[PDB]
RNA sequence: GAGCCUCUAGUGGAUGUUUUACACAUGUAAGGGAAUUCGGCAAAAUGGAUGCGUAACUUCGGGAGAAGUAUUGGUUCAAUUG
RNA sequence: CCUCGUCAUUUAAAUGGUGACGCGCAUGAAUGGAAUGACGAGAUUCCCACUGUCCCUACAUGUAGACUAGCGAACCCAUUU
RNA sequence: UAGAAAGCGACGCGGCUUUUUGAUUCUUCGAUGUCGGCUCUUCCUAGCAUGGCCAUGCAGCCGUGGCGAAGUGUUGGAUUGU
RNA sequence: GGAGUGUGGAUUAGUACGAAAGGAAACCCACACGUGACCUCUGGUGCAGCGGGUGUGCGGAAGUGCAACUGCCAUGCUACGUCUCCUCAAGCAUAGCUGGAAGCCUCUAAGCUAGAAAUGAGUCCUGACUCUGGAAGACGGCCGGGAAGACGACCCGUAGUUAACAGCGGUGUUGUACGAUAUGAGCUUUCUAUUGUAGUAGCGAGUAUUUGAGACACUGGUUGUUACCACCGUCGU
RNA sequence: CGGAAGGCUCAGUAACGGGCGAGUAUUUAAUCUCUAGAACCGGACAACCUCAGGAAACAGAGGGGAAAACGGAGUAAGAGCAUGUGUUAGCAUGUGAUGAGAACAACAGUGCAGGAGAGUAAGAAGCCAUCCCAUCAGUUAGUAAGUAGGGUAAGGGCCUAUUUAGACGUAGACGGGUACGGGGGAUUAGGGUUUGAUUCCGGAGAGGGAGCCUGAGAGACGGCUACCAGGUCCAAGG
């Protein structure tokens, strides 16, 4: 059996194999159930960790909400666990899966670790990652560029952000500078296009109101004379 | 060690006691006893006999999964943690923005 | 004026001991279902009322309750014998 | 009689049952002959249901029986077994 | 297949057994309950299986003829009173 | 007196042997029938114990008789359950060794070796006549029990972890007591004060709470209370 | 945005299967004409990054991140009901469940929200014509109708409750056997007799039966789900 451990304030990961009597002293738990690490390996007191989920020895996935220590076929859906539709909307399929309940079926348990405290766990420790993207939404960024609750121009943000990137990380470089770009925040060419729909309304209405007048002053008995057919 | 729990009665079975019931729809089932296999057959409902671990749970005489209700443990803001700016320079950034904001 | 239970009126003694085996009157039984025996002998199973549905043959009267199937307690209502 | 007659059907297996056949030891017409219905505590074969009849026996109840108080015989008998 | 005698053995001749049926009338007619089955025990050997051996027309497999041996086994059914 | 008997699978092996086709030979493991015991498990049985309904009795409810029906089930008994069953010695038939008669030969005339599910012993059941020991008292009845039992007999106890009743612990069987209270498909509109207001209800199967409740047993655990120290006979010094 | 068309066949069906008229009691993405739009906020899913399962087919944890994708806020709009007034749109008044929305590029354009009318396609309807056996004469009880309600995009026994007994038959009902139906083909002086799987139109099916999600539109099978009859691969678990 494999043991795969994630340290989510990190960012990092590490897989070990257990003994018989580190397995057999997980028997019965569940996803969403915690211990503390004294239970797998001498030392680690105090370590609180907590289950994620697994997989079968056959490949089957454990499912967060079947509680047995069995295999069933379920009918799922698109957004469901252990289900990838691709091309055709609608579809829906019978797949088996496993249990949350862990016994000696299981392959590999993947397992957060919720604070190092004092310890010294090699790898996930001693690390410290960042995320992958950067966020295009123009409040996400305002936040991350430091700022709250004041109103700047787009650009000033994006200032901010690039001279601290060429500075902080590269202390001068052309290295960094990922293509930074801003969504949900009015650029001119928007403030044009935004006054022109102002345009059209405001004449279609002149016209269309002229020409009921303009029609009144030839026919006062409009009703009279259409209504008789 | 235990042989399982009972498929009608709820109760956990001693190693070396009771009989497993194979039926034809190919399902292999655990009994306790002649006693509540008996039940079974004569369409009693489980809820209805009273000194069993099914009803006093239905009746929320004793805690089961039902009662429980479980939510995700909720955090706290943290200083903005954004990728490159140092978690101590935020905590400085935004209190001099809130100086300016004012 | 069946069997079962009660009112009026009438009724009873070879003594003590928890008492093996084999008997005589009776109950119940896993899985199998006449393999038993000259032979289903003995036992089990079916059973009242209401409705649906009923074959060959026949002296046309019958066969016929043919066979085969379903319903049934307590309570509170409608409707008046359905 | 020969005889458990031959052929078909019923069974895993038929000295049995039913259907055919007929030189019938020794069938046969009010010494009454032949084909049916309704009705037999009449004789015979098979099927469904049902079961301690059986495989293969086990446990339990009442009444007798064993032991004890009161009462108290008979069949049979050359007898030394 | 050669060849009396592995295995057979015509035509004749000598014995044993009482499990078949006869033959005879010794015992019982002032009474010895008569066929078959069920149940249960013991004995015999003229040996079907199981153990040890000898011959072979015994390559092996399967057999066939003989010797000492009676410890343990030899069933469930259909028709029929058998 | 007597007891274990047989079958199959795997391995030797597609081997020896045969032109080919075919085709053998210990030890180990599974089973059946027979024998002797045993209840931990699983079936069966329901005498003690807990529940349910039908007809009719004790004015209602509660506790219950009679006719009998029905669900579960301690201890016990049982098989459809579980455990059980080989080793020596003398030697049959036979095949051999040495060896004369009969200078050669020869299993036999003396002598020796290998030898059967058969025979005789041991392990297994019954237990004749015996043998070794203690002590002036011993033993039987009467009283109370069972692991034993037709009656006798056997195993035991009598001022004590003795018996019986209660607490308080422990281990089971049944299935949620009586009485209150709340609800209930529906059906109904009664009373007091007094002129008009206020007061103001009945009848009902069942279901939920109090309540894994109540009932019943056993305890070689522990506390309290109560009862029991006799008597008669026989043989001996 | 398309995969609901086209292609293949004639099993089933004596019938909305076929010919002629009519346009409703109905729904319709695209396309046309007229008209026509001031709106804020939040998370995820897939790919990406780090581990990493399974014989394969196929999947896991953890962490970022978009939309004209998605969910909420306000706000326009707004079903039904009731009364006036104009059949009937429309308008007035009262009451209100519900409740949104796309821009982008300049090679000089392409899109997307709402209405009203067209256009295309279905659903349901009117009339008339349709094979053999009487050795098949009675058939039917949602059957025939009425009142009221549910259901549907919509009329209707389509379905259900209480009332009325109807409906169809010798001018052949009901049962059984058989059949894709026309435009057309072969023979033919005329009157006829025979055939139509088969270029066009319409219907039904995808081994046999039955259920279904998505969508403007399928009871779809080069979509899904279960049984029955058959198969294929395995490391025996799928």
């Amino acid at each position: 059996m494999k043991l795969n451990i994630s340290y989510p304030t990190n960012g990092t990961h590490k897989t070990f194999k257990l003994d018989f009597k580190a397995e057999q002293r997980l028997y019965g738990k569940k996803t969403l159930d915690t211990f503390d690490g004294s239970i797998i390996k001498p030392e680690w007191e105090g370590l609180q960790f907590q289950i994620t989920g697994g997989s079968d020895v056959q490949g089957f996935p454990m499912i967060k909400t079947l509680l047995t220590d069995k295999r069933k076929k379920l009918l799922l859906k698109k957004g469901d666990k252990g289900f990838k539709p691709v091309n055709r909307k609608g579809l829906r399929k019978r797949k088996t899966v496993r249990g949350s309940i862990i016994a000696s079926d299981i392959s590999m348990v993947c397992v957060s670790l919720i604070d190092a405290k004092e310890v010294a766990i090699e790898g996930l420790t001693d690390v410290v990652v960042g995320a992958t993207h950067w966020p295009k939404r123009f409040n996400k960024l305002k936040a991350k560029a430091g700022f709250s609750e004041d109103a700047d121009v787009t650009a000033e943000q994006v200032l901010k952000v690039i001279k601290d990137a060429i500075l902080e990380v590269n202390a001068g470089g052309i290295k960094k500078l990922p293509k930074l770009k801003v969504s949900r925040y009015q650029t001119e060419k928007q403030k044009e296009r935004k006054a022109e729909k102002i345009k059209l309304i405001e004449e279609r209405k002149k016209k269309s109101e002229k020409e009921r007048a303009d029609f009144l002053k030839k026919y006062p008995d409009w009703q009279k004379k259409f209504a008789t057919k | 060690f235990y042989e399982g729990t009972c498929v009608y009665s709820g109760y956990p079975v001693p190693r070396g006691k009771g009989t497993y019931f194979v039926s034809l729809d190919d399902k292999s089932s655990l009994f306790f006893s002649s006693k509540y296999k008996n039940f079974s057959d004569k369409k009693i409902k489980a809820k209805r006999v009273k000194q069993t671990l099914m009803s006093k749970q239905f009746c929320g005489k004793v805690e089961s999964v039902h009662t429980e209700k479980k939510k995700k443990i909720v955090v706290q803001k943290i200083v903005r943690g954004f990728p490159a700016l140092p978690k101590d320079a935020v905590e400085k950034i935004r209190e001099q923005n809130k100086d300016y904001k004012k």
